[PDB]
């Protein structure tokens, strides 16, 4: 059972959806920017403890550590 | 998996954009709209130059894919050269309802009426192999690799990753996201680095 | 004064075009896959998100329907 | 420069601050919770623009490609 | 009706706690690294911030001083 | 790189408490408090058993090493056991103005007054051998291992390796952090995955 939190954002929204559908995982796709109550249960789960990383200007979303490490 | 079919002009722009789109598994380049059989690119006849998108529906909605559509040109003229007219083959009334009433809204909100017109589909006929992925097939080093790769022009063109790769070339796609659908494929690591030798050439 | 940062491949740009101009709201468009400098002024701004809709200090990042209309 | 925007939840983001301070890297810290400002700053961000799977049960935040092929 | 999933090693366990207790709010304490079912409940809840505050049915993730107020 | 020293009863759960805390780069166990030079652990005299934390400012503040240290014990009791007693040892006035500020909040917000004393930190000496780094010294197999990795007990002890380590196995540290740590440490792959073959079994 997955299930994808999407936005109204083109560029990745649709990365995960098609790598899950290419390798046919069957999946319920719930968008937080015209679903309220899928948004609300988003920030149920700890998704502000997730911490973010700026460096000069390009964000990195969670400790992703070789993403780090080359800037 | 389903299929839309559009006519927006001379159709290597479309074939380009719309290859490009995440969710879009395949596209054709060819001719529809007449009542002519086999048309060819100098003998059209009423035919409009039409792009055939296979898309994956889990991804990307028919809905989206005419925000595309109506996001590529901007019909508010109104012309008789139909081998380039604004046009949406519907293959079913799903297809109609959706058009008709995005065009209506679009109508409304820009003040324009919109010239595209919503007929029903009756044949597509594919275009001469030279236009298809006509950006990707020009650049003949990376072309005859990925060609060689995929064992024959019919594998290679109706594939997803020739057509994300003839959007690049054209500039209608980030490198990374093509990096990503040369993940989805899984080349066996030597091809890979290949193809990607000859893409960062550029 | 608005300005929409959008693409020719996002159907979200499209849309929230489409609700500016349908709600009568005057916007500078700048089509990061054609205007390299409006790319590259979006890209060291931190986004990477398309469509971003800039009203002249806050940030809209996608179609949020309700946070846009919120001005 | 770097900056790391941080939380009141103590699993990650001290994860994220040793591991920038154990390298040496200065970085500066803006606390989400407590500083409404940099709260604002980071929604600025597209940060909701990045997507969520839910795998019945456990959350991947962005599109951490090993870490869903596992589950 | 309020729940507080908490954790030995945490600053923010402790002054959520010393919050509720400073505005006289009865709670019930579940220290997750001591009481593996409260873990194990936590756990495939989809969360993993600590601490968490269950307001019977809302969810705070972190010491969010002005949320926890709103209640 | 600050020192702070506290005291809240026999010292081995918090070391292995305190040595798991991110920011924390070193733990030392021993006694503070009294009048008597270099005390043993049958001959303490006026000394109460103690715990002095390095720990790296960047990561995690005073005031939250003091929050752990009110959030593993609660001194609402008075005794006259100086062994165990709760105290504070301040290396600064400003260790002390938020060690007193704390507690006063502490006391006015649960209604019962707080018996923790807060004292400047005169001389803490160091515990015997065998009191350090407790439960992972007691793991003789994983323990030998490490202390042969960085080779001699002192090395270990000191470390922040060590300390993650000691608190893994009383329980108190996720594996995650476990291998998160290792990652800092950068051990030469080999040893690496010795270390985690020891540690996984358990």
């Amino acid at each position: 059972e997955v299930i994808v939190y999407t936005s109204n954002t083109c560029p990745h929204s649709f990365t995960v959806k098609e790598f899950l559908s290419e390798n046919n995982v069957e999946f319920t796709e719930k968008n937080i920017q015209t679903d309220a109550a899928a948004r609300k249960e988003l920030m149920k789960k700890g998704i502000m403890a997730v911490p973010v990383i700026q460096i000069d200007e390009e964000v990195v979303v969670g400790f992703d550590r070789d993403k780090i490490e080359e800037l | 998996l389903s299929i839309a079919v559009f006519a927006l002009g001379c159709f290597w722009g479309p074939d380009a954009q719309f290859g490009s789109i995440k969710g879009v598994v395949s596209t054709r380049v060819g001719y529809a709209g007449g009542t002519t059989n086999n048309p060819s690119y100098y003998n059209l006849g009423d035919h409009s130059e039409s792009i055939e998108i296979q898309y994956d529906a889990n991804v990307i909605t028919y809905g989206e894919l005419l925000n595309i559509f109506w996001n590529l040109h901007n019909p508010v003229y109104e012309t008789t050269n139909r081998q380039y007219m604004s046009r949406i083959f519907y293959l079913d009334d799903g297809q109609k309802s959706e058009a008709l009433e995005m065009k209506r809204q679009i109508e409304a909100a820009n003040g324009e009426k919109i010239y595209t017109e919503i007929v029903p589909l009756e044949n597509f006929y594919l275009a001469e192999g030279y236009h298809q992925k006509y950006y990707l097939q020009n650049t003949t080093k990376l072309y005859q690799t990925l060609k060689a790769i995929y064992g024959g022009f019919g594998n290679l063109v109706r594939s997803t990753l020739a057509a994300r790769m003839n959007g690049y070339i054209a500039g209608n796609l980030s490198i990374a996201s093509l990096k990503e659908e040369m993940d989805l494929v899984e080349l066996p690591e030597d091809q890979y680095e290949k193809v990607l030798s000859i893409v960062e050439e550029i």
